[PDB]
């Protein structure tokens, strides 16, 4: 139950138990572990995402 | 209602349980499938399977 020490919390699954089958559901939970890190920051804005 | 009971007229009153149970005339068939279709876009089903 360590939730907040987890790496996946409950919008994963909340998001995964309810997306469709095709293939973009799987690039989004894919794109939806990008870190918050302040060089991951400056590595997602210089590519304009 | 005004039910009739053998030689009297007494009123009835009886909870609807579910929506369905309205009236076509407050509440028509077009209706319902317009807003089951908002129930299955709110599932991300929007295109059924």
């Amino acid at each position: 139950a360590h939730e907040y020490h987890n790496w996946l919390r409950s919008p994963f699954s909340r998001y995964s138990a309810t997306c469709p089958n095709v293939l973009h559901s799987v690039m989004t939970l894919a794109a939806m572990l990008y870190k918050i890190s302040p060089v991951s920051l400056v590595l997602q804005t210089k590519a304009h995402i | 209602t005004h039910c009739q009971e053998n030689s009297e007229t007494v009123a009835l009153c009886t909870p609807r349980i579910v929506i369905g149970n309205l009236p076509d005339g407050l509440a028509p068939g077009p209706f319902h499938e317009l807003r089951t279709w908002e129930i299955m876009e709110h599932m991300r089903l929007r295109p059924p399977p």
